[PDB]
């Protein structure tokens, strides 16, 4: 038999590293927010996006802790517990990639097609917003309906799931959503609808169009290095529980190390989302330093 | 609402809203410029589709499925600081200067106004041909006594472009420049880059690129 | 020469008005403003039960 | 020149189908409410039908619901009514009257010339007191109708219509609500009324002033007419 | 050269007088009232429809129907108590500056920078809105329509002249000159027999419309003044200035007797009004906000606030129930 291991340097890196996650997230949503919502004098839709970005970004970092504390001694705080955790924390995942998502569009439809009278569609944020709550609620409900404690001999409890004798292939079946409405699709609008950009940004003769080129490619690289490792790691899991690369207990090993180092990695979009979208434009520093007043 | 005839008003009311919101939903596809400059200079001669329509005098000619709605506040004669922040919303300012000390006046006072530090420039430097004739007859230093370099026609029309953006002096303004003749019927073409030049970078600032 | 005629004609229609001490002007203002000051529904709000707005 | 002339009225059979036509020249057209109102012979008004600005709103009375059809024409300034079944009640002189609704309008100013309608063989109640009062120029006249409920309206405005018929003309309205004197018509009329008793007054009556006195209500639909007192000389 | 010197001795002989008759100033004699405390408005209406800038309002004189013109080219006319578009009129040129309404509530001028006073008619027999006359003569752009009656107006113009009008003719009856600089703002008295006019010469001087000659002239602001309204008895009217500062001059006084200025004060006034009393002195600022003034002791007795752009215009009905404030962010909001 294979025997999982483990060790108590891991635990202590990753409860560090989410509580100053948790801190800086909370501090930068905080002041997203605070900046937002202090003055209403020119209610922009990128201030919308911004606004709900945080928010969901702010009640990820909320549910972060009860996270390191599972990590810290399994989940020994209910099957309740379990379910409102997951279920928010799977809500708010949604939220934030098709919110990034929308937001690529809006650039595209603002930069690209500014001239036509096409512009005039990007003043229904409210409803879009709506739209990409209620989605992300319905991919989740999955995770609501079907998770629960799951106890073992040799293995810590754990939020787990819950479905059969079967479960297995059930999860496998169930990671095809996480991994294409939350990853495939984003990714796809979001290299379409920049690189357009790029495209109409290049051809103009501006005297700042290398600024906006660099924020957008910033964008793009740290969206990509924070998502794309877990992907992989997820995607090679699958492979090994079809039995489709071989399957030894040190791979298991390696990719059970590797699924916790790329969570806490890709766990950095909250944290990392404030001085890419809203700090990096002269509009909410200025805002910010007429707060200090 | 509770009576017939409250009813009824309320549904005129609701009629005359919907009227409001399709004027302004066409009363967004036009593009509201300034046009500016000495007199003589040309300002009223840029575009030969002209179509116009005492007082304000608006051309509307089109382009490339765009409106373009150009405002000579000529004939005015009064005092600018009273009325120019009524087109504190166009989209760029169209500055005509004749090259064939008043210009530059006039320039260094639009520029800097407070109502158009953001607003960016459109300058065109009309009669090339009358320039160059008379540059050889009389050299360019009776207006301009600082002029050091060569009386050819390029340098010296490139320290005339100097001397008019270096009234600029400020940030977020971009001023583009074209050289016209009295027989150019590119002008249009010009201002269409020009205006969606201004229009993407307005765009930029929006979106919090930049 | 013809244009500033009419001004001192102005200034000679000006200087000679009938001026009255500030003092029983502004003691007059005060007098109105005291006197008209139950019929204000901005100084003194009004109930709501006759409020129409 | 406003001008409401309609046309489409004959001798019927029952159970045909027949459609007027109210055409409209002198107004802006898109921006009246149009009604129809019938008044059978030496019996009296009665409402019919009622079409918004727009086509918006349309109500039909009880009486003929679910059997007319009511329709509007703005380019071409026409105004219709598509009649199903008719019955031998149906038969009457039909009016068109235009009505616009807003702060301080006269929704019942203009009514039509009239056309001929000949077919071969809850509610707001309001009642006038006397049919018929004989009276002598230069003598003051009083004119009272009362209605079952209070058509004082919480705003403070009461919806009170009194119209005028001279013998072989069409209705011309006097007051629309309790004194607001109508356009055009002399100033010795004067209305008053207190919740569900009401009162017209003639000073210094005229011998063109004798016809037919109509008082309706606007409250709430359908709308009713009064019995109509007709003055004697 | 004679005469310059006669003007000069002239003007020192009205200083002189001028100064003469003051023996204390308002803020003195009046420091023994109550202060009227604290006096905070909350906003009960907010009129949406405008797509752009509104320069003017005027209150119909039943303190329930409301006008406006904005930079769309539309002019609205608003119920004030259910918030209600009663008529939606068209202008033939964007670019107007001054509403004025009837006192009878008949007739509605517009004009503004296309330098005639369009008047238009709202009680027609064919149920549309028609524009009845249209008064040119002016040679500079038009602010502050006012109507004496249903067919005499008075306009005010950059021209440096004021002219009264006959609506039915079409002709300038009377012309009023004098200033020297363009005229922003006029007020009509309650008695209906005189106005005065604020001018870019940081003066504004009394006329008679009787007669066409200007009776009175006063000074004291250091820049254009912007606004004028009359003191509700009509003795006395507050001027705005781009100077950050509002005066209350006396016609019978001929002096300035108190000033409204705060330190903290530094966009100048674009609408003077006053309340039904004579006791708030509401004025309006590009700083986005209007502060009401107690106008007997100068203190700020309150700050409406609540708006988003710069406030081009004021209005207290009749009754004095409420104020209704017009800005840049095309919003109407109605305060009590």
């Amino acid at each position: 038999p294979c025997e999982p291991e483990s060790l108590e340097i891991n635990k202590y890196f990753v409860v560090i590293i989410y509580a100053l996650v948790f801190l800086l997230s909370l501090l930068g949503n905080s002041l997203v927010m605070l900046v937002i919502l202090y003055s209403r004098v020119g209610r922009s839709v990128t201030d919308v996006y911004l606004l709900n970005l945080a928010l969901a970004d702010l009640l990820f970092a909320l549910t972060l802790p009860i996270w390191a504390a599972s990590k810290v001694n399994g989940w020994i705080f209910g099957t309740f517990l379990c379910k409102v955790v997951s279920l928010l924390k799977e809500v708010n995942f949604y939220s934030g990639i098709l919110l990034l998502a929308c937001i690529s569009v809006d650039r595209y439809l603002a930069i690209v097609h500014a001239t036509r009278t096409l512009t005039q569609k990007r003043y229904l944020v409210k409803f879009i917003c709506l739209s990409i709550w209620g989605l992300s609620l319905l991919l989740a409900l999955p995770v609501l309906l079907f998770r629960r404690t799951v106890y073992s001999s040799n293995v810590s409890p754990a939020c787990y799931e819950d479905m059969g004798n079967n479960t297995a292939n059930w999860r496998m079946l169930l990671r095809i959503l996480p991994q294409s409405f939350g990853f495939i699709v984003p990714l796809l609008i979001m290299l379409f609808c920049y690189g357009f950009t790029l495209r109409t940004l290049f051809k103009a003769h501006m005297g700042q169009k290398h600024r906006a080129m660099r924020v957008i490619f910033a964008v793009v690289l740290i969206f990509l290095l924070c998502w794309l490792p877990y992907n992989l790691v997820l995607l090679a899991d699958t492979l090994m529980r079809t039995q489709v690369i071989q399957e030894t207990c040190e791979r298991r090993n390696h990719i059970d190390r590797a699924l916790d180092a790329t969570e806490i990695l890709g766990i950095l979009h909250s944290c990392l989302n404030p001085l890419i979208y809203a700090f990096i434009g002269q509009k909410f520093r200025h805002g910010l330093l007429k707060i200090l007043a | 609402t509770l009576s017939a005839e409250e009813r009824a008003a309320l549904e005129r009311s609701k009629a005359i809203e919907k009227n409001l919101k399709e004027d302004g939903i066409s009363a967004a596809k036009d593009v509201k410029l300034l046009l500016l400059g000495a007199d003589n200079s040309g300002k009223s001669t840029i575009v030969k589709q002209m179509k116009i329509i005492t007082g304000i005098v608006e051309t509307h000619f089109t382009f490339k499925n765009l409106h373009f709605r150009l405002f000579d506040v000529g004939g005015q004669r009064s005092e600018r600081k009273k009325w120019i922040h009524c087109f504190e919303d166009v989209t760029a300012i169209i500055f005509c200067v004749d090259l064939s000390h008043e210009s530059l006046m006039l320039f260094d006072s639009i520029c800097n106004n407070k109502f158009f530090i953001d607003t960016s420039i459109i300058l065109f430097l009309n009669k090339k041909d009358l320039f160059g004739e008379k540059i050889k007859k009389s050299p360019l230093t009776i207006c301009f006594p600082e002029y050091t370099g060569p009386n050819t026609y390029e340098d010296a029309a490139a320290y005339i472009q100097a001397q008019f953006e270096s009234k600029n002096r400020s940030p977020n303004k971009e001023i583009y420049c074209h050289m016209t003749c009295a027989t150019d019927t590119n002008n249009a073409q010009v201002i269409f880059d020009a205006v969606t030049d201004i229009i993407i970078a307005n765009n930029l600032r929006g979106c919090g690129l930049y | 020469i013809a244009q500033a005629r009419k001004l001192v004609e102005q200034l000679k229609m000006e200087a000679n008005i009938d001026r009255i001490k500030v003092s029983k002007a502004a003691a007059d203002l005060m007098a109105y403003c005291e006197a008209h000051a139950k019929e204000d529904p901005l100084l003194t709000p009004v109930p709501a039960s006759e409020n129409p707005f | 020149d406003v001008q409401l002339v309609e046309s489409g009225g004959g001798l019927v059979q029952p159970g045909g189908s027949r459609k007027l036509s109210c055409s409209a020249s002198g107004f802006a057209f898109s921006s009246f409410g149009m009604h129809w109102v019938r008044q059978a012979p030496e019996k009296g008004l009665e409402w019919v039908a009622y079409i918004s600005s727009g086509s918006g709103t349309i109500y039909y009375a009880d009486t003929v619901k679910g059997r007319f059809t009511i329709s509007r024409d703005d380019p071409k300034n026409t105004l219709f009514l598509q009649m199903t079944s008719l019955r031998s009640e149906d038969t009457a002189m039909y009016y068109c009257v235009r009505s616009i609704y807003y702060y301080g309008s006269s929704p019942f100013d203009f009514w039509g010339q009239g056309t001929t309608l000949t077919v071969s063989s809850s509610d707001i109640v309001m009642t006038q007191a006397t049919s018929s009062v004989p009276v002598t120029p230069g003598e003051s006249v009083s004119i009272s109708c009362r209605s079952s409920k209070s058509l004082l309206h919480s705003n403070g405005n009461t919806y009170l219509y009194w119209f005028l018929q001279r013998p072989g003309q069409s209705p011309q309205l006097l007051i629309y609500r309790m004194s607001n004197l109508a356009s055009g018509v002399p100033d010795r009329f004067s209305g008053s009324g207190s919740g569900t008793a009401f009162t017209l007054t003639i000073s210094r009556l005229e011998a063109e002033d004798v016809g037919v006195y109509y008082c309706m209500q606007h409250l709430e639909y359908p709308l009713t007419f009064g019995a109509g007192t007709k003055l004697e000389l | 050269d004679q005469l310059r010197q006669e003007a000069e001795q002239l003007k020192n002989q009205i200083r002189d007088a001028r100064k003469a008759c003051a023996d204390a100033t308002l803020s003195q004699i009046t420091n023994n009232i109550d202060p009227v405390g604290r006096i905070q408005m909350r906003t009960r209406r907010t009129l949406r429809g405008h797509l752009a800038k509104i320069y003017a309002m005027h209150w119909g004189t039943d303190s329930r129907l409301l006008v406006s013109a904005s930079q769309d080219g539309k002019l609205i006319i608003w119920d004030s108590y259910t918030t209600n578009k009663v008529h939606a009129i068209p202008l033939r040129s964007s670019w107007v500056m001054t509403c004025a309404y009837a006192p009878s509530g008949n007739y509605v001028a517009c004009g503004g920078l296309d330098n005639i006073c369009s008047i238009y008619n709202l009680k027609t027999r064919e149920g549309n809105v028609r524009v009845s006359r249209e008064l040119a003569g002016h040679t500079g752009y038009l602010s502050c329509c006012r109507f004496l009656d249903d067919n005499q107006i008075v306009t005010s113009s950059g021209d440096t002249t004021c002219a009264l009008w006959d609506i039915e003719t079409g002709q300038q009856t009377t012309t009023f000159t004098g200033h020297t600089g363009d005229v922003m703002s006029l007020s009509l008295a309650p008695d209906t027999r005189l106005f005065v006019s604020g001018a870019c010469d940081a003066s504004a001087k009394l006329w008679d419309v009787r007669e066409g000659m200007c009776r009175q002239t006063f000074t004291g602001h250091e820049s254009d003044i912007n606004a004028i309204c009359f003191f509700p008895n009509g003795n006395a009217f507050a001027t705005g200035s781009d100077d950050a500062t509002c005066r209350l001059f006396d016609l019978r006084a001929d002096q300035e007797l108190m000033t409204y200025s705060h330190d903290n004060i530094i966009c100048g006034i674009t609408s003077v009004s006053f309340s039904k009393s004579g006791r708030l002195l509401l004025a309006g600022y590009d700083d986005f906000n209007c502060n009401v003034w107690d106008a007997l002791k100068a203190d700020r007795a309150g700050v409406l606030a609540g708006h988003d752009n710069r406030v081009s215009c004021l209005g207290v009905t009749d009754d004095g129930m409420a104020v209704a404030t017009g800005s840049w962010d095309s919003f109407l909001k109605i305060w009590n």
